[PDB]
């Protein structure tokens, strides 16, 4: 993380912590531009300690008095009912063993199920042809070419390209 | 129980262009790229969807949100939109 | 059948730079604040080179943690520091150490002395002397 | 579907929007007000009342005591 | 960022295409298969409640004559003296 | 007097009948939240009867 | 209490060449996902971080061990310590109860059970 | 999905079905019919009281 | 007491399902956003929760705190139990003043729904029995003990005044 | 046993005599027919006592104990067929015969009529169980655990021959427990202390203590193929009942030195329960549970005076069915995940919903749901040692509280998400996996209907 974008990680949560405490909507909305004037103290300057002392005093009065049980937007890392839908929980590929008269239903769905597998069954003449080439030695985050230079299939095929939908 | 399709977000992303009084309703609809219109123009432009949508807007959502239709693109991946 | 550096060994100063990482990559090139020096204090039955303890700790807490699964659920590859105490434990909140609950429980510690007193309804207090006269003194007539 | 059209609310009453007039001694000033003034105005100032509204407007709080009392009474 | 531009364009043509694939129900694809197959209030309650009445009452009439402690019902709690006795009370 | 507590034992018996019908022994066309609600519905007046004999 | 936990520090420009410690793990992550994505695996990953975990915890602690310190002989203050103390409680017990059971009586007379 | 009995909204105050409000209105009255027996007939203390019970002579 | 919150969590449960994901006292609005009936159901319950002036549990709540007149307590106890009667009462209006009073505010696509006679059967069956709870059962009971029957000046009903403030 | 050992020895010239793969269906078929003959001639009345025929059987009169001995052989053959079928047929049949031979000595044992036939039968085991650990086990460090499986039980049991023949030449003859009417008392000396010491200490080798029990999480940790003889090792540990035979008489009055066996088995009781909440092995997880409430019964016996023999009769069979059933759970979920480490099993409860009921009721026998056969005896251990003193409820009650966590510590490990892995472990719990998982609670709660037969003299 860099020093300039360290301002941005605080700036969104500076106002996000405030609407936890408000009672109206305009009461929170009146303090948006009102807090903006403090942000408009040093508009554009150098990147040295003058920009760090604006953040070094943003240690206090940001963590100091921070969010007394705030809003959480319940579908989140925290919050209630964040992972509540777990009786279903999307067991993708639980459907290998059937021993049919249980595979009687959905006839066209299984006919398409084996169809997509040939896209995964034939990708390593193309994906592994660039997997040895795109990585220089052992370097950074290893996504492929996002078109794979002819046809990107996927590169992340198929557990990510057919990833779990929510309900 | 009420479902949702592609047409709801195509209203709202275009609507907040006119809701924000700094941006006139004469820009481009889906691809304005936001540089022709540092803080408070990559956060404030999505601080309104913090109020309306507000699914906490993670750290990678800032650097993608320049292309204003690329804003709309991954929401259908998150919100699991039709077909 | 993995025999080469299958576990830890009698460390921690048998060329500790050649420990991490010829195998058991807890450190990248023996300067990552996780080189296998942290044999707490040895002599005991603790961990030796031990790709183990005093590495940065006190929580895997199931964070946002998107660059892999990588928090606690979804198997990052080789970052084992300590386990079996953390599937139910967390990081620091906004308040700090102050044990005010014993002072909060001290609110009845003043009224614990009030437990020695009595609770008769009528009459009023008049706490100046023995003129209150609780029990029976004289007879009928 | 197409109910949030622009140039529709166009803040006109809304005594909550007097705080945007309050910042005129500083100057911010135009952008924007329509977010917090989305659903405050219109018939959204219905504004359910004080202790009378927990008596439900004195609409049924004291209706049938004078009609029930009373006959026979000899 | 201009790097992920070709990303998430073919992914929408793969993931939502897989969801276009996943949206699939050919003519309500239950077979089921084979085979098949208010006012009464005649036997839905009569099997429910009206049958176990006689069984358990037989289990009590055939119980008091066998066990020496049947129902152990308490005293009379009577303030006057009444016709079940011969005397009265003021 | 024997039916003072006999109706209580009937009340303490028909709860098992949705459990006895869980063994798929010619079970009802499923409607199981409805069938349970009906099973509770007739026990209440059965429960109401010996309360009157106690207060006498 | 447990902990502060010091979630903020200083930078700019301490240890400019310290970065790309993720290059250690992203190479393993590339080695992870390439092992994870294949048309036929049908089995678990070897995952040697758990192999080196339990076997260097359940076993290989007694070859590590030596009694060269008294803080390794410190377990005498925890194992045999209270084990004398419960008997020090219980030897004072059961005899004071017995003397009141031998000399004098205190029990009820209908104590058949017991 | 299947039914459109109550419409979706965009903060325009979607109206009610105008039949729940009758039953809403009825049980706001029979609860204040029960203001009858609060005072009529019921007092705060139907007991009588003591004249600061002095006269021992 | 058993009548009360099985109604109340269920009456508030229809509110949370109406929005389907926040379950916060934040972002609620006023009472009358086409919500006639369940707001009438709450004020039956919330006024009873203030401390029973003549509502559902009046014949049980009042005959105990006025049975604390004749006692032998710590006398810190009557200086602790009667104060919470106010603290019970301020629980009531807290959902009135924050979920039922102010301007309408919560996120859009207002998909409220209150039309299901399955729920209407449940609420109507309770409140008929709820209001007549303490007033039919205690109306016919064989007596067991002796009442207080003396509640003097400045000592009698001021816990109701504690609820008023 | 008139003819109980007689039909089952004829089962032995039937394994290698038979055909090919028919040997499994044939061996199970004959085996259940003996189970009725066990039930029939036994369970007779009954008032002190049923001396059965002669000098080889006293009919197990005071404690039946013998029905449980005969379930297991038509119960493990269906379990051992999980991972055994990779060898020659003549080598696999030898593995069948040695387990059948294990039952025959234990059929004559638990009745045994005597004491000089007891010890030769008390040591008649440990020969077939040791061979099972050596061949067709698991990965290495077997052979030291085979040596720790010896050199303790044999180390402690040898002074019994020093003790018993010293009794046989002194006072009468120990052929008959019922000719033990004349019993001289034993005073406090410096010779008689050792006489009681060798009489008792060998029985602490099998049912463990806080000491000398390191071998017990070796045979259960390093174990045969899929809990095969591990189920038999459950009866091997509980089958140290012979303290009930011996110390009921034959120095009963030495209780002055009972205390360090009371205390050591009591603080060690509360300790070894919590010694496994940070364990990383499934087969070690049930093993330390099997120490704790098996160490509960020892203070029920050295403390005399029944209302203690009542529950201790039932507490032997309490985990004897339960821990055998838990090992059946642990023998499963290993043919599908080939490592026994519990942490790798995240993301269960969704692939196998049918056996998820069986996880619930099994661990519901440790909380134990007081109308069962488990909390019907633990209340009588409460009923005894509270009459000893008022302190004993404290350390014994926390044992009922630690295993409350320690059992549900396993159940919650099944519930996790997205499972990260597992293109294998597909198999949705086939017929052998769930029919063998049955027939444990199916007699257990059946015995809770009329639990009259599970009672000592007593
Ligand atoms: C097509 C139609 C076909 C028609 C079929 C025929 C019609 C039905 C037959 C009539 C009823 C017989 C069935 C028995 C149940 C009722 C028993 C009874 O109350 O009468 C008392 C009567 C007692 O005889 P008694 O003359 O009154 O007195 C003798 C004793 O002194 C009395 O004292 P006690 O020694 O018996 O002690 C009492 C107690 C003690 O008995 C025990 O609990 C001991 C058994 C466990 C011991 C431990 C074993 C551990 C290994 O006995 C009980 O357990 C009674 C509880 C109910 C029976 C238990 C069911 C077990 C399954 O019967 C018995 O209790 C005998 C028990 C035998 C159980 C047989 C179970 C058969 C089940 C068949 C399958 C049905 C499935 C239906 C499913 C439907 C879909 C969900
Ligand atoms: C160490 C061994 C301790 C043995 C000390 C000697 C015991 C002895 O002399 O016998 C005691 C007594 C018989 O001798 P006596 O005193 O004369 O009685 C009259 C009969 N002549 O009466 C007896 O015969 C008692 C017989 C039991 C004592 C022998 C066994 C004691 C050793 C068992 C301790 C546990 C095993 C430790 C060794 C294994 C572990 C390495």
């Amino acid at each position: 993380l860099t020093h300039q974008q360290k301002v941005l990680r605080l700036y969104k949560r500076a106002l996000r912590h405030l609407e936890s405490w408000c009672i109206h909507r305009d009461k929170y909305r009146y303090f948006a531009c009102l807090l903006r004037a403090r942000f408009d103290e040093h508009k554009n300057e150098k990147d040295m300690v003058k920009a760090t002392q604006l953040l070094r005093e943003a240690e206090e009065e940001f963590w100091h008095g921070q969010h007394p049980q705030p809003y959480i937007f319940p579908e989140s890392p925290g919050g209630t009912s964040y992972e509540r839908y777990e009786c279903y929980k999307v067991p993708e590929w639980c459907l290998d063993d059937w021993h049919p008269s249980e595979k009687a239903m959905y006839p066209d769905y299984f006919a398409k199920r084996e169809q997509w597998k040939k896209l995964r069954r034939e990708s390593w003449e193309r994906e592994v042809k660039q997997l040895q080439e795109e990585t220089p030695v052992g370097g950074p985050r290893t996504e492929a070419l996002p078109p794979a230079r002819k046809q990107g299939d996927l590169p992340p095929l198929w557990w990510h390209i057919v990833t779990r939908p929510r309900e | 129980a009420p479902p949702l399709t592609l047409e709801g977000i195509k209203d709202r992303v275009l609507y907040v262009l006119k809701l924000y009084d700094k941006i006139d309703p004469e820009k481009l609809s889906v691809n304005s790229h936001f540089m022709k219109d540092d803080s408070l123009d990559q956060v404030e432009i999505i601080m309104a969807m913090e109020d309306e949508f507000g699914f906490e807007i993670p750290d990678i959502d800032a650097e993608k949100l320049m292309c204003p239709q690329e804003i709309v693109d991954y929401i259908a991946d998150k919100k699991d939109v039709y077909e | 059948a993995s025999h080469i550096t299958k576990d830890m060994l009698p460390g921690p100063y048998p060329k500790t730079p050649e420990e991490r990482a010829a195998a058991a990559k807890k450190y990248n090139m023996r300067v990552e604040d996780y080189e296998p020096y942290p044999d707490d204090g040895t002599g005991y039955g603790d961990y030796p080179k031990l790709p183990d303890r005093s590495q940065q700790e006190r929580d895997p807490w199931y964070d946002w943690d998107h660059p892999d699964l990588r928090l606690n659920w979804g198997e990052p590859m080789h970052w084992d520091l300590d386990m079996y105490i953390r599937n139910r434990v967390d990081t620091s909140p906004t308040p700090v150490n102050w044990n005010l609950m014993c002072k909060h429980l001290f609110g009845f510690v003043a009224f614990m002395l009030f437990m020695f007193w009595v609770g008769e309804t009528y009459p009023a207090y008049q706490p100046v002397g023995p003129k209150q006269y609780p029990y029976n003194n004289l007879y009928l007539e | 579907m197409e109910l949030p059209d622009y140039k529709q609310w166009k803040i006109e009453g809304t005594p909550l929007e007097t705080v945007q007039e309050k910042l005129a001694a500083r100057g911010l000033r135009d952008p924007w007000g329509r977010n917090e003034a989305w659903r405050y105005m219109g018939g959204f100032a219905n504004n359910v009342s004080f202790v009378g509204a927990l008596l439900k407007g004195f609409k049924w709080g004291f209706a049938a005591f004078v009609v029930a009392i009373g006959a026979e009474y000899y | 960022t201009p790097e992920e531009k070709l990303r998430l364009q073919q992914l929408r043509e793969l993931r939502r295409r897989w969801l276009k694939d996943q949206e699939l129900s050919p003519r309500e694809p239950v077979l089921p298969p084979q085979r098949v197959s208010t006012y009464r209030h005649s036997i839905f309650a009569f099997t429910h409640v009206l049958i176990p009445v006689w069984i358990i009452h037989y289990y009590l009439k055939y119980h008091v004559t066998t066990k020496p402690y049947t129902i152990v019902e308490k005293k009379p709690r009577i303030f006057p003296g009444d016709t079940i006795l011969e005397t009265g009370e003021v | 007097m024997n039916m003072f507590s006999s109706l209580s034992l009937v009340t303490l018996l028909l709860l098992t009948m949705p459990i006895m019908m869980m063994s798929f022994n010619t079970y009802k066309p499923s409607n199981y939240p409805l069938y349970v609600k009906t099973a509770i519905s007739y026990a209440f007046i059965t429960s109401m009867i010996p309360t009157m004999m106690f207060i006498h | 209490t447990t902990l502060d936990p010091a979630e903020y520090d200083i930078s700019s420009e301490t240890r400019k060449a310290q970065a790309e410690r993720l290059a250690i793990r992203s190479r393993l992550k590339r080695e992870y996902q390439l092992q994870y994505y294949d048309p036929s695996r049908r089995g678990v990953i070897e995952d040697p971080a758990l192999v080196r975990w339990t076997y260097a915890r359940s076993a290989n602690i007694y070859p590590n061990f030596r009694p060269n310190t008294k803080t390794s002989l410190l377990g005498a203050l925890f194992g045999i310590g209270p084990l004398v103390f419960w008997y020090y409680v219980f030897k004072t017990d059961r005899d004071r109860k017995e003397k009141l059971i031998q000399e004098g009586k205190l029990d009820r007379t209908f104590n058949i059970s017991y | 999905g299947g039914g459109a009995h109550i419409e979706p909204r965009y903060r325009q105050f979607p109206q009610l079905t105008r039949s729940q409000v009758i039953q809403a209105e009825f049980f706001s009255a029979t609860m204040w019919f029960w203001i009858l027996w609060r005072f009529w007939h019921d007092s705060d203390a139907v007991l009588g009281h003591f004249p600061y019970p002095d006269p021992s002579q | 007491h058993a009548f009360f919150k099985a109604m109340l969590f269920m009456c508030s449960g229809s509110i949370i399902h109406s929005l389907n994901d926040e379950q916060d006292i934040r972002k609620m609005g006023g009472l009358f956003k086409a919500m006639p009936f369940t707001t009438t159901a709450l004020i039956v319950g919330s006024l009873a929760l203030t401390g029973m002036p003549f509502l559902t549990g009046f014949y049980s709540k009042d005959l105990i705190i006025e049975a604390a007149n004749t006692s032998y307590t710590n006398a810190w106890a009557l200086l602790m139990t009667l104060i919470a009667t106010s603290f019970t009462a301020i629980y009531s209006t807290r959902i009135i003043f924050f979920a039922l009073l102010g301007q309408p505010r919560f996120p859009t696509l207002v998909n409220i729904n209150e039309n299901n006679p399955l729920l209407i059967n449940s609420i109507k069956r309770l409140l008929i029995g709820s209001l007549f709870a303490g007033y039919i059962i205690s109306n016919n009971i064989p007596p067991t003990t002796i009442p207080q029957m003396t509640m003097p000046y400045y000592l009698k009903t001021t816990a109701l005044i504690v609820t008023i403030l | 046993m008139l003819k109980y050992i007689i039909p089952t020895i004829m089962l032995m010239p039937l394994t290698w005599l038979s055909k090919n793969n028919m040997i499994w269906v044939n061996s199970t078929a004959h085996s259940l027919l003996i189970s009725f003959t066990s039930l029939l001639l036994m369970n007779q009345f009954g008032d002190n006592s049923l001396n059965f025929s002669l000098l080889f059987f006293s009919d197990s009169l005071s404690t039946p104990l013998l029905i449980l001995t005969m379930w297991l052989l038509p119960l493990m053959l269906m379990a051992s067929q999980h991972h055994l079928s990779k060898e020659n047929l003549t080598r696999k049949k030898l593995f069948i015969t040695m387990l059948i031979s294990l039952q025959l000595f234990l059929i004559m044992t638990f009745t045994a009529m005597e004491l000089i036939l007891f010890y030769i039968l008390f040591e008649a085991t440990l020969v077939p169980t040791l061979i099972i650990i050596t061949r067709w086990g698991n990965q290495t460090e077997r052979l030291n655990a085979g040596l720790y499986f010896l050199f303790y039980t044999l180390a402690g049991s040898l002074p019994l021959l020093v003790a018993l023949i010293y009794i046989q030449n002194t006072v009468g003859s120990l052929n008959f427990l019922m000719l033990q009417y004349w019993v001289q008392p034993v005073h406090n000396s410096w010779s008689n202390v050792f006489m009681w010491l060798a009489c008792m200490m060998a029985f602490m080798v099998k049912m463990p203590l806080y000491g000398l029990h390191l071998w017990l999480p070796k045979a259960h940790v390093e174990a045969p193929i899929a809990g095969s003889m591990v189920l038999a090792a459950v009866l091997l540990k509980l089958g140290g009942y012979g303290m009930l035979r011996i110390t009921l008489i034959l120095n009963p009055m030495t209780d002055f030195m009972a205390y360090p066996f009371i205390m050591l088995s009591l603080w060690g009781m509360i300790m070894t329960s919590s010694i496994c909440l940070r364990q990383t092995d499934l087969k070690s997880l049930i093993a330390y549970s099997s120490v704790s409430h098996m160490a509960l019964v020892i203070v029920a016996i050295l403390i005399q005076t029944p209302w203690s023999y009542m529950g201790a009769t039932a507490l032997m069979i309490a985990h004897g069915l339960t821990s055998s059933m838990l090992f059946c759970l642990a023998n499963s979920n290993y043919e599908r995940i080939h490592s026994r480490t519990m942490i790798l099993a995240r993301g269960l409860q969704t692939l196998l919903p049918l056996m998820a009921t069986w996880w619930l009721l099994a661990s519901l026998t440790n909380l134990a749901l007081p109308p069962t056969i488990n909390l019907i005896g633990e209340l009588f251990v409460v009923m005894s040692t509270f009459s000893w003193s008022n302190i004993t409820i404290i350390l014994m009650g926390v044992n009922m509280v630690i295993t409350a966590l320690y059992s549900l510590y396993m159940l919650i490990m099944t519930q996790r998400g997205k499972y990260t892995y597992h293109i294998n472990n597909i198999s949705p719990s086939f017929t052998r996996e769930n029919a063998l998982m049955s027939l444990h609670i199916l007699p257990l709660l059946l015995l809770t209907l009329n639990p009259k037969i599970i009672l000592g003299p007593l």
